[PDB]
C-alpha cells in the first residue's frame, strides 16, 4: 500500500543511500535485508542528486484541536457567500529530468485576473528540499495550446504570492473577515495552494481584533484584508468543491444549465468564474 | 512515471505539517489530538555495540538505542520544506541518527524534542555525560 504524495518523478534508475532517504520505500533495494535496512562498508551517499518531489495527493482531512477545518460544509459555505473566490489552474508536466506530476501554470480567479508562474517543483537534495524552477512542457492537445506562449511570460512564485495575496485583501476587506475558495475537483487546487497558503491556530491581525487572513514570511507577523500590505501567504483559508454536490460531467455542462452569460473563453480565470457562479445559482436561485 | 516514497497512514500528518506556519508545533499538536507519530522511517540492523553518540556517519547504537537512517527522522526532509538551519541545510540528512529505545516509536518526534550535546556528542538526557 503506497500513496502518490511524495512520489519520486526523477528518472535515477535506483533509490537512495539509508542516510539520505526520506522512507524506508525509498532506500535502494541492495540495502533491505531481514526486513529492515544494513549500512554497506565501501558504498558511499550520493552527493550531487536532484530528486523532483510531487505535491500531488495532499488530504487535509486531520482534526487537530484549535486548527480550522480549511474544507467546509454547504451549509457554512452558503454562510459566507460574500467570501466566495472561485479558483482554477492550469498545470504544466514536469520533462526531461523529471516526469510524473504537475506544476502550476496559471493561477485564475473569478475576479478575472489570472497570474502566471514560472514552473517551480519541490527538488530533494543531499543538504535540503530545494524550491525551484525545473523544466516542463504544456500537456499536448488543442485544448492546450494556449499555455505555450505561457511557458516563457511567468513571474518567480516570491511575486506570485504577493500578488494573490495583495488581490485578495483587496477584493475581500470590505465583504468579509475569511475566503472561501470555490473550486471544481480539488486535487490540483490543493497542490498549487502548498505554494501560497499557511495554516495554523486561529489568530488575530498584528493591528486590530480582526481574524488573520494573511501572514508575512519577513516578520512572522499575522495580518486581516485591511492590514496585509506586503504579505506574502494566505493564512487559514477556507475551500469548497462543488463537483461533491451530485453533479455528473464537467463544469461546462453544469454551469451552462442555469446561465448563459459566461461563454467558456478557455482560461483559468474563467473556469474559476464559471466555478463560482454554478455555486451561486445552484445555492441561491429560485 | 515515477516512485513512490510514501505510505497511505502518513498522508494526512505530512500534509498538515506540510502547510503549517510552524510544522514542529503542529507535529506536537497533531500527536496530542491523538494522531499517529510518523512511520515509514529508515530503521537499521546493527550489533548494538556502538558509541552511543547521537549522530554519526554509520550506525552506532548502544544496547539502549535503535539507528535510523537521519533523513528518515527529520520533519523537514518528512515533509519537503524548509529547515530552520540559518543556512537551511539539514543535520541529520546523510547521518545514522541513534534514538533511545524507549522514544523508538516515534523517531521524528524525538529529534524535534531534543538537544545533542556539542561536548560528548551524546543527547541532553539520554547518555550526556556533561551534567
Ligand atoms: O528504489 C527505487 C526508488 C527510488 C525512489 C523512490 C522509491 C524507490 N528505485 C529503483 C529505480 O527504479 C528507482
Ligand atoms: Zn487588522
Ligand atoms: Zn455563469
Ligand atoms: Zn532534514
Ligand atoms: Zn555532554
Amino acid at each position: 500500500n503506497v500513496t502518490g504524495l511524495f512520489k519520486d518523478c526523477s528518472k535515477v534508475i535506483t533509490g537512495l543511500h539509508p542516510t539520505q532517504a526520506p522512507t524506508h520505500l525509498s532506500v535502494d533495494t541492495k540495502f533491505k535485508t531481514e526486513g529492515l535496512c544494513v549500512d554497506i562498508p565501501g558504498i558511499p551517499k550520493d552527493m550531487t542528486y536532484r530528486r523532483l518531489i510531487s505535491m500531488m495527493g495532499f488530504k487535509m482531512n486531520y482534526q487537530v484541536n484549535g486548527y480550522p477545518n480549511m474544507f467546509i460544509t454547504r451549509e457554512e459555505a452558503i454562510r459566507h457567500v460574500r467570501a466566495w473566490i472561485g479558483f482554477d489552474v492550469e498545470g504544466c508536466h514536469a520533462t526531461r529530468e523529471a516526469v510524473g506530476t504537475n506544476l502550476p501554470l496559471q493561477l485564475g480567479f473569478s475576479t478575472g485576473v489570472n497570474l502566471v508562474a514560472v514552473p517551480t517543483g519541490y527538488v530533494d537534495t543531499p543538504n535540503n528540499t530545494d524550491f525551484s524552477r525545473v523544466s516542463a512542457k504544456p500537456p499536448p492537445g488543442d485544448q492546450f495550446k494556449h499555455l505555450i506562449p505561457l511557458m516563457y511570460k511567468g513571474l518567480p512564485w516570491n511575486v506570485v504570492r504577493i500578488k494573490i495575496v495583495q488581490m485578495l485583501s483587496d477584493t475581500l476587506k470590505n465583504l468579509s473577515d475569511r475566503v472561501v475558495f470555490v473550486l471544481w475537483a480539488h486535487g490540483f487546487e490543493l497542490t498549487s495552494m502548498k505554494y501560497f497558503v499557511k495554516i495554523g491556530p486561529e489568530r488575530t491581525c498584528c493591528l486590530c481584533d480582526r481574524r488573520a487572513t494573511c501572514f508575512s514570511t519577513a516578520s512572522d507577523t499575522y495580518a486581516c484584508w485591511h492590514h496585509s500590505i506586503g504579505f506574502d501567504y494566505v493564512y487559514n483559508p477556507f475551500m469548497i468543491d462543488v463537483q461533491q454536490w451530485g453533479f455528473t460531467g464537467n463544469l461546462q455542462s453544469n454551469h451552462d444549465l442555469y446561465c448563459q452569460v459566461h461563454g467558456n473563453a478557455h482560461v483559468a480565470s474563467c473556469d474559476a468564474i464559471m466555478t463560482r457562479c454554478l455555486a451561486v445559482h445552484e445555492c441561491f436561485v429560485k | 512515471a515515477g516512485n513512490a516514497t510514501e505510505v497511505p497512514a502518513n498522508s494526512t500528518v505530512l500534509s498538515f505539517c506540510a502547510f503549517a506556519v510552524d510544522a514542529a508545533k503542529a507535529y506536537k499538536d497533531y500527536l496530542a489530538s491523538g494522531g499517529q507519530p510518523i512511520t515509514n522511517c529508515v530503521k537499521m540492523l546493527c550489533t548494538h555495540t556502538g558509541t552511543g553518540q547521537a549522530i554519526t556517519v554509520t550506525p552506532e547504537a548502544n544496547m539502549d538505542q535503535e539507528s535510523f537512517g537521519g533523513a528518515s527522522c527529520c520533519l523537514y526532509c518528512r515533509c519537503h520544506i524548509d529547515h530552520p538551519n540559518p543556512k537551511g541545510f539539514c543535520d541529520l540528512k546523510g547521518k545514522y541518527v541513534q534514538i533511545p529505545t524507549t522514544c523508538a516509536n516515534d523517531p521524528v518526534g524525538f529529534t524535534l524534542k531534543n538537544t545533542v550535546c556539542t561536548v560528548c556528542g551524546m543527547w541532553k538526557g539520554y547518555g550526556c555525560s556533561c551534567d
